[PDB]
């Protein structure tokens, strides 16, 4: 499985702001990508799978695109609840490594 | 991300997948099958038996050398409703031979006194005129 | 419904083993195709290894843990299991048990290849400490 | 729907239980199942699973234990088969108490030069090989007197059990049980297909099965009826229990003439201090295997239920444990094993056997020089119901049992299931044959 | 030997032509320093080792397309 990253490692903003994550891959892993997010004590919660297709139950809150390299998840507004770390995970080959994760939080 | 095996089913697995998928390995799964003493003599002979046995019926029917032959006695519904996609996309070849067990000598009778019968007889008639 | 009970953990010595089984039911457990991930504190989530649904006829491992854990599984006792041999303090994390998306051992090309598209249901894990 | 036509196709992966002869393989090298034909063992054997498909497997229709029971029997008789007859050796005998009484010093007057060179060759008899003539001394005689002319097994013959491999014949298939779970019958799930079995050493004893196979990370207890005191209970020990047996009489051997050009053997003096035969069991294991055992017993039985009493029930050779450690057969005390309700045993030798059941023709083991030593270990075990009782949850003595041989090849066989292989088969297509 | 014959399509004749290209590997004789230059008995010790090699390949890929190939093309 081809490294992933994400940048900023610490990204925040105001109650109802726009939030992004940039994630890319350093070859060309097609779509092959899962978006979750961590809460404080919780496992890593399953938003959105196949680069753009959000997880059943989950509130279309999130959105996600991109393809090829170059891939980005989008927090529709940041609410207290959503505050987290986002991981990018690529599955196309048997590692399915995770990237490094993008801690999103309020701004104090 | 995809796990794979080596290069083709082992031995007789694929008896509970459909019977579509399954047949891909008939080439396997025939080559297989095809191919103190006294008890073993026995056994050589029997097998023997079985062997030229199947090899008769393909012989007659045209259908030697081939694991799949199309044959042209029709389909009687009666003996199973189900159209082609709902039964190769849907059902394994231990529950369709079950499904028309009782049908097998009737529909290998049909081949031979009928459809044999008729490839030989016009046969002889097309090759004098 | 759908639930994973996790344990099997605590501490040990380097050197010295564990193995951790992960209890399940709400779901067809011989079936899906399973995973194993860590979080050491402190860090992201990192992949440990998958087994294919069935019998398990298929594995893939970490390079990180490769000749040090194995996978197995019991599927009359629906139970996923990881043996946690001779272990050093890096391997300090919590683990997780986690169902693959599909996992199944499909019959394709003439071969059982096992199709995986990424963890999606899981439960908290349990945390394994190795320390001296 | 579609116009359907037959198809034939061939290769379909379809089978049907059937019974047939499994061919013989052995790690090819007079020993009775030492067979000089036989085939040599695949070094890389392959087995598959199915998974899609189950097998019904019923431990108690496997008819593979049959084919064994007659073959052992057979090799047995033909390599014993140029051995000498005790016909001429049925003369009465002369006994007294060997000083050191389990062990006669007799003599005897026969053939008395029958065109041979021959003489009164006192010798050293065993009590359970002879019978009373009560209307003499009391003297004796060789108990198969007055029933059968029996032979003295071939001293070039030797018994050690050999793990014979099985493997299927063409067109057939061996199925294999993999659930941890299985007992006498059912669905299992875990199948697979192997080309051919492992050895299973032909260990023939009573009450306690030998150097067999153990079980997956538990005690398990089969029965094809845990509720019918017509059936036997097989339990397969999760550890084995550790047994050393011993024969400390250091014995000697004397060839005499019979007849021209005929010998025969006697056991001869005994150096050292005449002592019985025993063997030491662990303890340790022993009491720790039987719990493990009880645990499992009251899932059937009852939580309180008192169990395992002393040895009682069929003849002395039901009733004693037996062994043929160093081609002697020992029977010996279980009772020790089971003395005690919910270790060194006593025993006795005896040299004039029946291999599981004989009429007419039996065998009679020759003496064996020096000092017999072996070790095994207990890998299951037969336990037998005492019969009606109060319901009530006291009692259940699982007495030590069994004298059908055939069980200790089926302990081992439940594994296994043998079908025939049907690759001919049709289905419906889309199209007629492109007939001319 | 005759179901090997079967079984590559060859059956009824003593001599069939495959649709197994030849690997020079085994070989990088032309034709005619083959057959108007070297015997039999020559020949077969030349290829020798490649016998389990080929005769696979015969069966694993032609043999298998030829089979899947006609199911399809029957059918449609
Ligand atoms: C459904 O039923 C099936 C059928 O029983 C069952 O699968 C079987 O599971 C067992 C247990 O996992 C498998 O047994 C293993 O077999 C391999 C095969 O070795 C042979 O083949 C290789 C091929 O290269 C040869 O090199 C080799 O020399 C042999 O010829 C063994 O290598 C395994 O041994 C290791 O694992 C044992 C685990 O107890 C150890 O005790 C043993 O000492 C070996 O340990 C070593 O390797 C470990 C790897 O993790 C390592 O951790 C150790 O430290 C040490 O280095 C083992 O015997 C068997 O093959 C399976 N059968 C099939 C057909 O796949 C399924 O489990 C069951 N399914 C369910 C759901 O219940
Ligand atoms: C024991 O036997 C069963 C038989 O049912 C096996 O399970 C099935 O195996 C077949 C293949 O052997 C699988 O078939 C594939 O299905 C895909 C459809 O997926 C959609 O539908 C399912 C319905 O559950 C959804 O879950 C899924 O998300 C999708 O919505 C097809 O797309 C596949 O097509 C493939 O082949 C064609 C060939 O031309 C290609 O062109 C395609 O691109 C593609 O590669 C295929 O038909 C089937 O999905 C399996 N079922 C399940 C539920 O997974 C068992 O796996 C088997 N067990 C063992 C031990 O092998
Ligand atoms: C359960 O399984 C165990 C293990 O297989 C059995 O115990 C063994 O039984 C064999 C039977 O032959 C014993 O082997 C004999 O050992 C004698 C002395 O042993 C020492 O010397 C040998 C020399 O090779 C070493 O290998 C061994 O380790 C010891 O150092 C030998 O002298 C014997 O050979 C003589 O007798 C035979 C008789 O047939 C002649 O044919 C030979 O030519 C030679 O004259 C023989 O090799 C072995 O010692 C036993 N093990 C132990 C620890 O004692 C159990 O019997 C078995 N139980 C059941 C129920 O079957
Ligand atoms: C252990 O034995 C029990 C008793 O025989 C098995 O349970 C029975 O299995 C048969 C199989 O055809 C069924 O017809 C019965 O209905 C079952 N009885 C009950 C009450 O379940 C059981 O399956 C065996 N276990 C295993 C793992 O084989
Ligand atoms: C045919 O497909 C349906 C889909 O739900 C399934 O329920 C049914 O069992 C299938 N038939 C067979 C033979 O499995
Ligand atoms: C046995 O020997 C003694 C020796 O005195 C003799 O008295 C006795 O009669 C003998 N018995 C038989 C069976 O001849
Ligand atoms: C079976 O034996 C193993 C040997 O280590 C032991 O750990 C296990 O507890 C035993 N099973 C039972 C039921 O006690
Ligand atoms: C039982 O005895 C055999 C004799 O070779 C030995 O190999 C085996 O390890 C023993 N079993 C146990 C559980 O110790
Ligand atoms: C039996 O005793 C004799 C006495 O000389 C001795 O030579 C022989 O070695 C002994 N045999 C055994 C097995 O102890
Ligand atoms: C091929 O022809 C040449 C002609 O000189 C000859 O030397 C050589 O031996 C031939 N090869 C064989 C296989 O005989």
């Amino acid at each position: 499985a081809i490294r992933m990253t994400q940048s900023p490692s610490s990204l925040s903003a105001s109650v109802g702001d726009r939030v992004t994550i940039t994630c890319q891959a350093s070859q060309d892993i097609k779509k092959s990508l899962n978006w979750y997010r961590q809460k404080p004590g919780k496992a890593p919660e399953l938003l959105i799978h196949d680069a753009s297709i959000l997880q059943t139950g989950v509130p279309s809150a999130f959105t996600a695109s991109g393809s090829g390299t170059h891939f980005s998840f989008v927090i529709n507004k940041l609410q207290p609840e959503d505050v987290g770390t986002y991981f990018c995970q690529e599955y196309e080959n048997l590692q399915f490594t995770f990237g490094p994760g993008t801690k999103v939080e309020i701004k104090r | 991300a995809v796990g794979i095996g080596a290069v083709f089913l082992g031995f007789l697995g694929a008896a509970g997948s459909t019977m579509g998928a399954a047949s891909m390995t008939l080439t396997v799964q025939a080559r297989q099958l095809l191919s103190w003493g006294i008890k073993q003599l026995q056994a050589r002979v029997l097998a023997v038996e079985r062997y030229l046995k199947d090899q008769q019926l393909l012989g007659i029917w045209g259908c030697s050398g081939k694991l799949i032959c199309c044959t042209a006695v029709p389909w009687n519904t009666s003996w199973s409703n189900k159209s082609y996609n709902q039964i190769w996309n849907n059902m394994t070849w231990m529950e369709w031979e079950r499904e028309i067990d009782n049908y097998t000598s009737l529909i290998y009778t049909l081949i031979e006194d009928s459809q044999n019968q008729q490839e030989k007889n016009e046969q002889e008639l097309l090759e004098l005129d | 419904q759908v639930q994973l009970v996790e344990s099997g953990g605590g501490v040990v010595q380097p050197g010295g083993s564990l193995r951790l089984s992960c209890a399940a039911s709400g779901f067809a457990f011989k079936d899906f195709g399973m995973h194993w991930v860590r979080q050491a504190p402190g860090k992201g989530l990192e992949w440990v290894a998958v087994i294919g649904g069935g019998h398990g006829q298929h594995q893939s491992y970490s390079e990180s843990v490769k000749g040090r854990f194995a996978i197995t599984r019991d599927n009359e006792k629906n139970k996923l299991y990881l043996h946690m041999d001779r272990l050093r303090t890096e391997d300090t994390a919590v683990y997780y048990c986690a169902k693959d998306r599909l996992g199944r051992p499909w019959n394709i090309g003439g071969r059982l290849v096992y199709y995986y598209y990424g963890m999606d249901v899981w439960g908290q894990g349990t945390t394994v400490t190795v320390s001296s | 729907a579609e116009q359907l036509w037959v198809t034939v196709y061939y290769g379909v992966p379809v089978w049907k239980e059937a019974t047939t002869t499994l061919f013989c393989a052995s790690d090819a090298r007079r020993n009775v199942w030492a067979t000089h034909a036989c085939v040599p063992t695949d070094p890389n054997p392959q087995e598959v699973v199915l998974e899609n498909v189950t097998e019904n497997f019923n431990m108690w229709k496997n008819n593979m234990v049959e084919q064994m029971h007659e073959d052992i029997i057979s090799l047995w008789d033909q390599s014993l088969k140029p051995c000498v007859k005790l016909t001429p050796l049925c003369v009465t005998l002369n006994c007294t108490d060997l000083r050191n009484g389990e062990i006669k010093n007799c003599s005897f007057n026969i053939t008395t030069s029958m065109r041979d060179k021959v003489q009164k060759e006192y010798a050293l008899f065993y009590k359970l090989d002879v019978v009373p003539i009560k209307n003499d001394n009391t003297s004796y005689r060789l108990i198969s007197c007055n029933t059968s002319v029996i032979t003295q097994a071939c001293p070039k013959v030797s018994f050690e059990p050999i793990p014979i491999h099985y493997c299927a014949p063409a067109g057939f298939a061996i199925l294999k049980c993999n659930d941890k779970k299985f007992n006498g019958t059912g669905p299992c799930t875990n199948v697979s297909t192997v080309q051919c079995t492992h050895g299973i050493r032909p260990v023939v004893s009573t009450q306690l099965l030998l150097n067999g196979s153990l079980a997956e990370e538990e005690v398990v207890i089969r029965s094809a009826n845990f509720t019918d005191n017509a059936k036997i209970i097989i339990v397969q020990l999760n550890k084995s229990v550790e047994i050393n047996c011993t024969r400390p009489n250091n014995n000697t051997r004397k060839s005499i003439h019979i007849g021209p050009g005929r010998w025969f053997y006697t056991t001869g003096e005994i150096i050292g201090d005449i002592r019985q035969a025993h063997c030491n069991i662990s303890g340790t294991k022993w009491n720790d295997t039987l719990k493990q055992i009880v645990v499992k017993l009251k899932e059937q039985f009852g939580n309180k239920t008192i169990v395992f009493n002393h040895s009682s029930g069929g003849d002395p050779e039901i009733v004693m444990h037996s062994f043929n450690c160093g081609g002697e057969f020992f029977y010996c005390n279980s009772t020790q094993l089971f003395n005690s309700t919910w270790i060194v045993l006593p025993c006795r030798i005896k040299q004039i056997v029946n291999m599981w059941q004989e009429v007419g023709k039996a065998m009679y083991a020759p003496p064996i020089k020096g000092q017999i030593r072996c070790s095994s270990n207990i890998t299951g075990l037969i336990l037998i119901r005492d019969g009606g009782k109060n319901r009530s949850e006291n009692t259940e003595i699982f007495r030590p049992g069994g004298g059908d041989m055939r069980d200790n090849w089926r302990s081992e066989l439940y594994k296994y299931k043998v079908v025939k292989i049907e690759p001919l088969g049709i289905a419906p297509t889309k199209c007629k044959r492109r007939v001319v």
